[PDB]
């Protein structure tokens, strides 16, 4: 699904985020 | 090497293009 | 998660993103 | 297209990978 695929790659941006560099 | 918040906003770019997507 | 298991589930979902149409 | 779209998904996952936790 693509509004699924979308909302798990928000999520990992939300994980990215919080990674150092 | 790109900083995490740019890469989580490329990230978030992306889904929009993915969420645009039609399957 | 760790950078490994982020970049893992991201290329799982490149997969998936690959299989769809425009 | 999407192959594009995962291209470039697989280029963020390899930066991805070089940061820390």
């Amino acid at each position: 699904s693509p509004s699924a695929l979308a909302d798990e790659l928000e999520q990992l941006a939300y994980e990215v985020e919080h990674l150092s560099s | 090497t790109a900083s995490p918040h740019a890469l989580a906003n490329r990230l978030r770019q992306l889904a929009y293009r993915v969420r645009s997507l039609s399957s």
